[PDB]
């Protein structure tokens, strides 16, 4: 009737008939259809209930309960007879020996006397069963009940094994400038302890792993910690089970340290490569830094923000390279990185202006110079009073002096010297 | 685990009336004993030997022997069981000696021999001698055990033996490999007279590291009868990427008398500096 | 007859239980094999499960198969019961028989030479 | 309630075949050690159990790579007691379950 | 080496007719001996322990308890020499057991006990147990040799004894020296009720090395039977030559139950700076 | 060529003197190991040898004074052996040099 | 007369030298000792030594009595034959005796209280 | 007949009759006087002959020869007897057997038959041995013949014995600035080695001790060897016998390390001693050295030369100390120390002049200056042209001013002081 058997191995038949049980896995085999000079009992059919064993308060494990219906067929007022259940199943090997005794009152000769039922078949999750039930001696051949069990998937099965996601509890904790890893293992409970570094390909990048004899609340170190950072326990028993908790995906502090650790490195001059130990996407675009001071001005417009992925390699849509070019990383808009990748290659900072191109109205050339205070569409009037300097950086330009460093269909950039008017 | 013959496997020495029965290792007194129960067998010694069978083949053998009580318990002694369990399989093997005439005198240390017992080579055995009637429950015990060993094929008087020929020790491939120039490597061995099959195995590694770069393997399928002995050429191709180098084989044979446990016969050249 | 070979012995019939009362390695090994159907009505037990290497090599971390490695049978000696006469629940005749239990993966046996 | 048995084996395992087994205890990537189970009241007298030596498996450098697991591989197997004198029977069948050898698998992950 | 008293030293005891016969060490097997040869004494053991004797002394006694072996041999067995020979003087001490009704049946463990063995303290012996009849020449032994031995008065079970006690166990002395400042030393003592002579010893050494500077006996005739228990306080010069300081006497008993082997007891007091 | 003797032992050492020794070998001087010279063929069977552990001395320290010699007392005493059953005698007396203990002795020089 | 006590038995009187035919220790010992003359015409051998502790204490390097060490006598049991009957030469009965052997310098027992 | 007997045990008795030998140590005891029923021999005296046993060339050992004549006494014609001799004897106890057979020629009542002798009685040095030779059953009472042996002190036992001084050679061998110790044992004898300096009290003082396995040749520094240095070799055997050579009495090189290694040391004002390693007696006198120059003149006269002895107190007979007295000493005249005493207790040397006061003639007192040219008797004419700075030194003294160091009743030493003169 109930979900929560107890410890002990008994039978419990249907009301009125008396039976006993001896559950001493007795020798079974099936023998031979003998004859039958008389009535004597059969098996109908096979049922398979769900049912839990719980020997204390923290221990509980499974209980296939069977069901076999009676009988009276063949050629004191008492029918007795004697029952068997051979589970040859899988992993163990154990037979059951029933003894039922149905009396006078339920005896009707072709019709059912009862049923007998016993508690119980422990069968492991995951293990198509076999349930081979037959008379003793054999009159029909064993029914064939091949129950299919489920797995640690069952809906049911997760309320009740504790194998189903109960591991020792380690609780999360980013207090302060310490991440603690509480653990709630008993004193004497040994276990093994390994955290590591999860991406798309070669998920395993241990950064540490030790036995240990808990509880010990340990301090991590913000070198290893990254939102890549996963945790995996495991008692130490030959085979335990164990889990892998990645929490830090969306913690701040934990994002905060990958973008510190995370670096850019120029490959070739028409490519470069975000190198970050956890893969997470973001985007980057090109920028302009002025050499006396440092506001960056970014180049969109006219230049694009491109799609970045860590460990993708992407190229620059430049003809060449300038040591005022810096990359800048932003995830969510909010900026991260800032570094200068041509200031080895051609650097330091050159004080040579910056042109943006754009064809203006009738078809004419319409240029414009990047100042601090956005950019100033020249040849026009100065700040400096006279024509500007731009007026002959615009004659430097069409003699060939000026560095084209983006080409477009639509506009252009341009790096002018401007080490002949200071 | 097996005899060497069913032939005249007879105990009947001077001074000594008897037969060695091959039983089923379950004498009669072990299932309804008696209360007399004979002495233990003392200082009992095992020896590997190579007897020449009828056929003309060789094969490992174990010798037995050992030295009675002398006690008065050595009258009444009706036989042993000279039991040669197999640890890796737990087989029981054994034959039990049956005294015609009951042992009387003493005088000098009585002494049996048994030289047929075939035995697998790199197998460790328990060879226990159980005197007859066997004792009594909660009773002494009449035996005496000894993990006994065979060593492996490498041993110089076990590779002429027929198990280690047909597994595959008197073979030698002669790996005529070459580093040829086109980033690529001429694998080549003489086979063994039977028919199989043999594959190639390839792994890379760096001049400074345990680490590897590159693996492949290269089936060659069963050779022809008159095929036997004969050199067999594999060129392969090396995708020796910069930095990679010291590249290492291993002909993996599978004989019938051993199949993927069979002895791999490596060979192996660092990376040429200069 | 009892007494005609002192072979025949009673026996208790109800088994005892050295805690057996009181698991998918299988599929889990780096060594894997799989169970075959080597039952027979006239053979204690009825069901039996041969285990025969899956693999040739063993599967490495990355699921591929590794040739610098061989999966090994593991066998053993097990007594069993054989009708003795045939189809009658009375009597019985012991039998040594060999079964594959399961499998290992060992490294191979190597001869070095420069 | 009683069965009788003729203890006159027939030993079917005389096959002898071709393949012959070596060491494998120390040659396998999860190792073990065999113990004397020796006990003159039961038939076999001696069966050698075969129990793990480490928990985890052993790496291609040769160290005990604790990501693993080394299983026993546990077989029950039919034996023959000799039943008390006082005691009804005679002989006593009886299950018994040891350990056979050792693999290594994979551990379970539980999310 | 001795009996703890010729009284009722029988071993019949139920299922067992039998008698204990004190003897030479020598039995007749020896000197005339027989085709039978009985099995060994298995599991020999020897425990000390304290018996008070009829006039009421507490003695140190070995007793000894072995089982025999469950072989037929068991069947024609005459009984045994219980050896006990010390090894610093290789005194040779034993009982021959005898045998009237010859042993049948075996179904428990058969055991025997002799609690009837006084011992020295401090003393290695050598607990043989012959079974009888002895073995042939050239023949296997059927006996069983345990080192026994004895711990030292220091144990609190073993001073408790008569053998402690007479020695100077008991005895304590309180040495109430005193550094008097006329640069001489009050040695002062209580001695045990026991008439004998006691001598003063003394050596000096400096506060930083092993070496001595002086030396000086000091002799105590025999004290009254009134002058028992009473203390005895004998003063004497020392040539305390600067550099010197660090006093070290021990005042060594001579009483009849050891002489100058007894135990001597020392008290020793450092140079005291500042 | 023959003479009868009565082996019916008289134990004249039942003197049991009170002076009872202590284990000398590792308090003297010059310490010694003992050696269980066992015969059955001989009366008495076994006899204790000791044999000096040093060529030298102990000093007041605990060190091997090699200035000092340690020797051992060598006794030649009366023994008993069961002579061949061929040859004509039953027993035969015999003389054995025995190591019974050791002592400390100043060495010789010849100037 | 012989078979009346078991114990009469013929002896070859040729003595088997164990190499007794192939010393000044009891002077130049540190635990010097004296001969004495335990002489008896009716026990065998006729002339003993009787070895006893010659000093008390042990005599040091320069030859003085040093009472920091002890001598100590060296008993032995050994079998000697006595005449049975008196003065005549054919026939004897074995004895067990207690003899002094030699001497040696041991270290005195000690407690040491602060 | 020879000193000089062979390795085997055998009897040779007086030509004529004939006789035999069982050396099987024979159970010998007296019995009882018994009978003699007819003509039965017995002994008149014993002798015992100096012979010697050599098994090998390099292998010898003592052979005492004992000789017992017979004679016809008492109550076929061949007299037959059996002879014994209880050689109870420290340290081994061994008895022999004889067995003479006198025939019918020498047949005489009431005299001797001939004489039987036995080889032999080994038997060791120093040990008073006891012959008792009785008949074979007894007759007459043992005779008494308790020869006293000599120690290793016999002459023809020095000649013989190995153990007296023939023990493996050490060569001397002062060759060049390195003392070899050439050793002759075999490859593989051990051996143990000591090398000290004896003296009067105490007379163990090691320098080297160290166990061997020779032939090594040691070669030994010159900082521990002195006349004093004995050595002492043994092979590794318990009880084994050394030997103690002091070659290096006399030896030049000894010596002269002997005086660099030797100091004096001033104890008190009015004592000093001589502190060498080897106790060698020689003599010593007070100095007065120059403070310019360094040739110390010698106080003798008026003083005396002491008889000084290394580690023997000797006290001064001055009533002060003066930095300029230094003691010098000397073996054989030869001069080996100079050094100054008072250089540290009232140095360094002051420049006061040194007077040698005597009684002139007429009772009147005469005084002498100790210049580098012996000295100079003054008042007197001097070589600075005038009457000397003696002149006023002279008035300093009888002033008080001096200061006396030595008093005699014929004369006294004084330290003057010149610091007022340059
Ligand atoms: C940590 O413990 C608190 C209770 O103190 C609980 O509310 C929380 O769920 C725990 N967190 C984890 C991850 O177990
Ligand atoms: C974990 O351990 C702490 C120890 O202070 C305890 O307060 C907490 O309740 C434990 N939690 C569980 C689930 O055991
Ligand atoms: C790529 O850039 C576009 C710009 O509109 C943006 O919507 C998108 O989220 C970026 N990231 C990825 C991974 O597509
Ligand atoms: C003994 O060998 C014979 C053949 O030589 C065979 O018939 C018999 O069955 C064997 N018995 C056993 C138990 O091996
Ligand atoms: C045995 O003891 C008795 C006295 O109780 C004594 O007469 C007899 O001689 C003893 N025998 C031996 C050999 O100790
Ligand atoms: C040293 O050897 C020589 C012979 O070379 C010999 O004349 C000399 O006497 C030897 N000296 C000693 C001390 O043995
Ligand atoms: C000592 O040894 C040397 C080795 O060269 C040899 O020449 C010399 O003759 C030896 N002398 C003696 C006496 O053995
Ligand atoms: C002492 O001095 C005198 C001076 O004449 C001298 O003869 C003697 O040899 C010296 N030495 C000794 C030790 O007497």
């Amino acid at each position: 009737l109930e979900r929560l058997v107890g410890p002990q191995d008994a039978t419990h038949c249907s009301p009125g008939l008396s039976c006993r049980l001896w559950d001493s896995d007795i020798l079974c085999l099936p023998g031979d259809i003998v004859p039958a000079p008389g009535p004597v009992l059969a098996p109908t059919h096979l049922q398979t209930e769900l049912v839990l064993r719980c020997q204390k308060e923290t221990d509980c494990d499974l209980c296939l309960r069977v069901a076999v219906h009676l009988a009276v067929h063949g050629h004191n007022a008492s029918l007795q007879a004697q029952v068997v259940l051979s589970f040859q199943a899988y992993p163990t090997a154990r037979c059951v020996l029933l003894e039922v005794q149905v009396p006078a009152a339920l005896v009707q000769f072709g019709q059912s006397v009862g049923s007998v039922v016993y508690d119980c078949f422990e069968a492991a999750l995951g293990s198509e069963v076999r349930i081979w039930s037959y008379t003793q001696p054999r009159y029909e051949k064993e029914l064939n009940h091949t129950q299919q069990l489920p797995d640690c998937r069952g809906l049911e099965v997760w309320n009740s094994i504790p194998s189903c996601w109960a591991l020792p509890w380690l609780n999360v904790s980013a207090d302060g400038d310490n991440v603690h890893l509480v653990l709630n293992v008993s004193e004497e409970q040994h276990f093994g302890l390994s955290l590591y570094w999860n991406q798309v390909q070669g998920p395993p990048k241990p950064r540490w792993h030790k036995n240990l004899t808990g509880p010990q609340i340990i301090t991590l170190n913000h070198t290893d910690l990254v939102p890549c950072l996963c945790i995996q326990v495991w008692p130490l028993e030959p085979d335990s089970v164990r889990t892998n908790i990645c929490p830090f995906r969306e913690d701040p502090r934990a994002h905060q340290n990958l973008w510190q650790a995370a670096r850019l490195r120029l490959l070739t001059l028409q490519s470069w490569l975000l190198d970050a130990p956890c893969s997470l996407p973001a985007e980057a675009a090109l920028c302009w830094r002025a050499p006396g001071g440092d506001p960056c001005q970014p180049l969109v417009p006219p230049l694009s923000w491109e799609n970045v992925t860590v460990d993708k390699v992407l190229e620059f849509p430049l003809l060449k390279g300038h040591p005022n070019l810096c990359v800048q990383v932003n995830s969510s808009e909010k900026l991260q990185l800032q570094e200068c990748l041509w200031a080895d290659s051609l650097g330091p900072l050159k004080d040579d202006v910056l042109l943006l191109e754009t064809r203006g109205p009738q078809d004419n050339r319409s240029l414009c110079a990047l100042e601090p205070s956005g950019c100033t569409s020249l040849p026009s009037k100065a700040s400096t009073r006279a024509a500007r300097l731009g007026e002959y950086l615009l004659q430097d330009l069409q003699s060939g002096q000026c560095l084209q460093l983006w080409d477009d269909d639509l506009g252009a950039l341009w790096a002018c010297p401007m080490d002949k008017y200071i | 685990l097996r005899l060497l013959d069913h032939r005249a496997l007879v105990c009947s020495q001077p001074g000594l009336d008897c037969t060695v029965k091959n039983s089923t290792c379950l004498d009669d007194s072990w299932i309804h004993p008696r209360n007399l129960t004979p002495s233990s067998p003392k200082d009992l010694q095992i020896q590997l030997h190579f007897a020449h069978t009828q056929q003309g083949d060789l094969f490992p053998v174990a010798h037995i022997e050992w030295t009675l009580q002398t006690d008065a318990s050595i009258l009444y002694l009706e036989g042993a069981e000279l039991s040669v369990l197999q640890l890796n399989t737990n087989e029981r093997l054994c034959v039990r000696f049956e005294f015609l005439s009951k042992l009387r005198h003493h005088h000098r240390r009585w002494r049996f021999t048994f030289s047929h017992f075939v035995v697998d080579p790199d197998q460790e055995y328990e060879v226990t001698v159980h005197h007859l009637p066997k004792p009594i429950p909660d009773g002494d015990p009449n035996h005496q055990s000894k993990n006994f060993l065979v060593p492996d094929c490498e041993h110089a008087r076990m590779k002429v033996t027929t198990p280690c020929m047909s597994s595959g020790s008197l073979w030698d491939p002669d790996i005529t490999v070459e580093t040829l120039e086109a980033h690529q490597l001429r694998v080549s061995f003489t086979l063994w007279n039977e028919s199989t099959h043999y594959q190639i195995l390839l792994t890379s590694f760096p001049h400074m590291e345990n680490h590897s770069c590159f693996e492949h393997m290269h089936h060659i399928p069963a050779p022809r009868p008159e095929e036997f002995h004969q050199r067999s050429d594999v060129t392969l191709t090396l995708r020796n990427l910069k930095g990679c180098c010291r590249h290492q084989v291993q002909i993996q044979p599978f004989f019938s008398s051993c199949l993927n446990d069979c002895l791999r016969h490596s060979a192996t050249v660092s990376c040429p500096e200069m | 007859e009892d007494k005609n070979f002192p072979r025949t012995v009673m026996v208790n019939l109800n088994i005892h239980n050295r805690n057996t009362n009181t698991s998918d390695y299988y599929d889990r090994s780096t060594s894997p094999w799989n169970l075959h159907r080597n039952e027979d009505p006239e053979r204690y037990p009825s069901v039996i499960w041969e285990a025969k290497c899956r693999h040739l090599g063993c599967i490495n971390a990355d699921g591929n198969v590794d040739y610098h490695m061989n999966s090994v049978p593991i066998q053993q000696e097990i007594l069993v019961l054989r009708r003795e006469p045939p189809h009658s629940p009375n009597s019985f005749r012991l039998e040594k028989i060999l079964v594959s239990v399961g499998c290992t993966c060992v490294t191979p046996i190597v001869h070095h030479v420069a």
